[PDB]
């Protein structure tokens, strides 16, 4: 066809190298359809920004969220009601993580502390010590009883969970770390700092497997994909997807003119959320990169204009329900809108741009 | 203090804090060069362009230094690697200027033959056009034009080029063939290009400009319909309907006059009264 | 025309230096496979010209900035100040506020 | 072929510059084919 006409005359040494081939393939490639989202309920009840949210990884009945009034709250998922409250930090709670192997709530905060809550009695069991400034990140290891935390300290600490010893410290970056993800096979810790790198760590050796330098600014949000063994890293308008165990660039997402991207999330069936600092929440296909819905969060009654921005988000365990917490100190739930079909709500029609040379 | 080893260690310690900072890289390259240590600066410029490949000033620094020493094979190899990474048009225009200054006329065609694939627009094809008119034969320029126009007609399933861009290409083809006294080929070119793309009105205006410069009623009808769309977008429309009814055929003018009567606050009411009066008079010349 | 980017100022500086190099012109490789090192055989001249070119250009730019300092230090017609650094700060405020509105 | 519808006219160290940077570290791998077995 047309690529035969190009290839026989211009004669590239590699057919994959030439840009008309890599642009003709994307037009013939035809992504998958996904359903459009909507707002379902809105939950008030904090006294400051909703900085972080986590979901029950077992029963899917409650979701906890920490905040900027230094308290965490456990809300009922199905009805939206407030079950209980937890205090024990003096500055704000940056990230929460509930374990799936033991009944433990590891909370992290800006007052330089890392704590372990029992959920069988709702009290603090274990405090952890060693961060020079305020930690902003908790992941929990899938099979090894570890905590990985990080902050403005520019290192990653891999705490033993029994003896609470800072066993392994990963010293690589050149700035505060925004995200740390744990991974069960040898790229075991995947982190992302504010010096525009994303690193894949060998925790046994102590050095880096591979540094990913493709982003231009600070990487503020990452996400692991539940069924793929791949990671997604967001930037100030640059969402990319990376393979682990090699470090490939699998796909670039058409994510231009969306502002500072605070959070990411990935559904089971290849949806990628990316909430932004400009109050715009945009939904992507994962395997393709096509942005098929954009929405705007109407903030509140007497709020400001700057006060609408999604600071945190997660998906439900079944995956059909999005939980965001915005900067207007409120919690908003989003829903898949079951009625629409492929003909009723198509999307944004998949017109990749040869200009911006990113596709 | 004329101690160069301590200055090197200080510049390296300075790079370990902040590698994003370009004036530090430039001072350390210059501080090697001014003391006449060219191989240290070659190692340093290598480490600079391989550390930060998307920075333009570092590659151009290494190209200045290899020009100033008169190493033309190194400058050709440097632009070859520098063009290999899909840079952008400043790097390509620099390399075509280098291979003009070296008077390697055979190589500039190879550079443009890769440069029309690294950047497809008509401005790059037209740059290779102008080079082939300046330093090539009639036959080379003709083959370059043909290789332009057949790829443009082929690759519309991708939609790279807009309408004005295709019209600019076809106008260049035609006026150059008219300069080469092939009037038949030019008129046939406009026939085939109007046939291939029906709606590119810029190409049709290029045809009419060529045929007026070197038929008439169709031109009046097309220009009147374009001016009528322009005056409907501006609003005026009554004179448009009058010029359409003078041009028309007339059933479309009558239905457009009924649409304009639908389209019809002092000058507003005056234009409405005039349009309704003229439409009713044109209906009375041709009860209910 | 306004502010110019870095990818454009880089090319204009490259082209000015090549223009200088053409008017200045008007007036091999050995790979040792034992180590892997490349020795390029460059002439002693055109290295001296490169070094003297960089030295003379830096001295020219240095003296131009030095003369600009005195001619900007004479003119007191900006605003009232109390030392040598307040004068520069107030001239910065004049330059921003005249251009803004 | 657009051209055939027209009438005829009647009258050494290259691989040593930057070995670390390559083009294929820029191209995403799932660009060409989607549905790739990662």
């Amino acid at each position: 066809h047309a690529s035969a006409f190009v290839n026989k005359i211009f004669q590239p040494e590699v057919a994959e190298e030439l840009i008309v081939n890599r642009y003709e393939k994307l037009l013939s490639q035809r992504p998958e359809w996904h359903a459009p989202w909507k707002l379902s309920r809105v939950i008030n009840g904090h006294l400051g920004w909703v900085r972080c949210v986590a979901i029950d990884p077992v029963d899917n009945e409650w979701f906890i969220t920490g905040s900027n009034d230094t308290t965490m709250k456990v809300w009922d998922l199905a009805t939206g009601k407030l079950k209980t409250t937890l205090a024990g930090h003096v500055m704000t709670v940056r990230d929460v993580a509930v374990s799936d192997r033991h009944p433990y709530l590891f909370s992290v905060s800006e007052d330089k502390t890392v704590k372990c809550w029992d959920l069988e009695k709702n009290q603090i069991i274990r405090d952890y010590y060693g961060h020079l400034s305020g930690v902003r990140t908790v992941s929990i290891h899938p099979t090894l009883d570890l905590i990985a935390t990080a902050g403005r300290d520019s290192v990653i600490k891999l705490w033993d969970m029994r003896t609470r010893i800072p066993v392994i410290t990963l010293v690589g970056h050149k700035g505060p770390i925004n995200q740390v993800q744990c991974t069960p096979v040898d790229p075991q810790v995947v982190s992302s700092s504010t010096d525009a790198t994303v690193r894949l760590w060998d925790v046994v050796a102590g050095k880096t497997m591979k540094v990913l330098t493709h982003h231009k600014r600070s990487v503020r949000a990452t996400a692991l994909h539940p069924k793929e063994f791949s990671v997604a890293s967001a930037c100030t308008d640059d969402i990319r997807s990376w393979g682990l165990a090699e470090g490939s660039l699998l796909t670039n997402f058409e994510s231009e003119k969306t502002g500072i991207i605070n959070t990411l999330s990935i559904n089971q069936d290849d949806v990628l959320f990316a909430g932004g600092d400009n109050g715009v929440l945009s939904f992507y296909d994962y395997k393709s990169g096509h942005k098929y819905q954009s929405l705007a969060t109407r903030e509140m009654v007497g709020s400001l204009e700057g006060e609408r921005s999604v600071l945190c988000s997660t998906f439900d365990k079944t995956g059909l329900r999005l939980i965001t917490g915005e900067a207007d100190k409120s919690i908003k739930i989003w829903k898949q809108d079951e009625t629409a079909t492929k003909e009723s709500e198509p999307g944004l029609a998949w017109n990749p741009n040869l200009s911006a040379k990113r596709f | 203090q004329h101690d160069m080893r301590r200055a090197r260690s200080i510049f390296e310690r300075a790079l370990l804090v902040d590698s994003s900072f370009i004036p530090l890289w430039i001072r350390y390259i210059d501080a090697e060069l001014k003391v006449k240590c060219i191989n240290h600066a070659r190692n340093l410029m290598n480490r600079a362009i391989s550390t930060l490949p998307r920075v333009d000033k570092l590659w151009y620094k290494y190209l200045i230094v290899e020009e100033s020493l008169n190493n033309v094979e190194i400058v050709r190899s440097l632009y070859t690697k520098w063009c290999s990474l899909e840079p952008g048009v400043n790097a390509w225009n620099s390399f075509v200027d280098f291979e003009i200054r070296q008077k390697n006329w055979n190589g500039v065609r190879e550079i443009y033959s890769k440069y029309v694939m690294a950047h497809p627009q008509m401005q790059t094809w037209l740059k290779w056009v102008r080079f082939e008119n300046r330093h090539g034969n009639t036959e080379f320029t003709r083959s370059v034009y043909s290789l332009a126009i057949d790829t443009v007609a082929n690759l519309q399933n991708l939609q790279i080029w807009s309408d004005m861009e295709v019209a600019k290409l076809v106008n260049s083809f035609a006026h150059w063939e008219a300069a080469q006294q092939e009037y038949e080929r030019s008129s046939a070119l406009y026939q085939i290009a109007i046939e291939k793309w029906p709606s590119n009105q810029l190409l049709k205006a290029g045809l009419l400009d060529f045929e007026k410069q070197f038929n008439s009623i169709e031109e009046t009808i097309s220009y009147k319909r374009k001016m009528e769309y322009e005056t409907i977008l501006s609003n005026y429309d009554t004179w448009w309907l009058y010029l359409d009814l003078i041009s028309e055929f007339p059933k479309q003018i009558m239905q457009t006059f009924e649409k304009a009567i639908v389209d019809s606050k002092n000058v507003q009411w005056k234009r409405y009264i005039y349009l309704w009066m003229r439409y009713i008079c044109y209906v009375e010349l041709e009860s209910l | 025309r306004g502010g110019i980017s870095y990818d454009q100022l880089a090319k204009l500086s490259y082209e000015k230096t090549l223009r200088n190099l053409a008017t200045q012109t008007q007036n091999k490789v050995q790979k040792d496979t034992k180590t892997g090192k490349i020795t390029i055989a460059d002439d002693d001249k055109l290295v001296n010209k490169l070094a003297v070119s960089l030295q003379s250009e830096s001295k020219k730019r240095y003296e131009a900035r030095k003369r600009q300092m005195q001619n900007a230090k004479t003119l007191y017609g900006v605003e009232s100040f109390i030392n040598d650094k307040n004068k520069q700060f107030n001239e910065k405020l004049s330059r921003e506020s005249k251009g803004s509105e | 072929m657009f051209s055939n519808r027209l009438p005829p006219p009647k009258h050494i160290l290259t691989d040593q510059i930057a070995k670390n940077v390559k083009l294929d570290d820029f191209i995403p791998k799932r660009q060409s084919n989607f549905e790739l077995s990662v």
